[PDB]
């Protein structure tokens, strides 16, 4: 994630260990619960993309619900692209697939940020969403 | 798409 240091100062940190522990433990006892959104998000304050991806990555044997996952990303990638006539991000960009680290945290911190880990979870969180929905 | 099915999410595409 992206953090203010003790200076002040916004600086990268890798995704910790424990996070993704913690995030293992969620997805293992809740599976998709109404309280699983909001330990994500919880859990991925000030992420990138690639530390979004990194917490995705874990989630095994709930195969259908990560397929929507997939759906909704590839459907808010679409239109983002769309309303973003064709360097400035494209969804693939935002998703992580097509982007380097530097890239992301370059876009993060402009000025104004262009907020592409914001941007992503948005799109995670309206997934969960319509997974939880379909579990309730 | 951006992600295919059986494609990591964050996964560049082999495409």
């Amino acid at each position: 994630p992206i953090v203010q240091n003790l200076q002040g100062q916004m600086v990268h940190q890798a995704i910790s260990p424990r996070t993704l522990n913690a995030w293992v433990k969620v997805v293992e006892e809740k599976a998709f619960s109404p309280e699983v959104i909001p330990m994500f998000s919880a859990l991925s304050e000030g992420a990138t993309p690639q530390d979004l991806n990194t917490m995705l990555n874990t989630v095994g044997g709930h195969q259908a619900a990560m397929q929507m996952l997939k759906e909704t990303i590839n459907e808010e990638a679409a239109e983002w692209d769309r309303l973003h006539p064709v360097r400035e991000p494209r969804g693939s960009d935002i998703a992580g697939t097509t982007s380097t680290l530097q890239e992301q945290i370059g876009w993060m911190t402009h000025n104004p940020p262009i907020p592409v880990g914001e941007i992503y979870k948005r799109w995670i969180i309206l997934g969960l969403n319509k997974i939880v929905r379909m579990y309730s | 798409p951006v992600l295919f099915p059986g494609q990591p999410f964050g996964q560049p595409p082999l495409g």
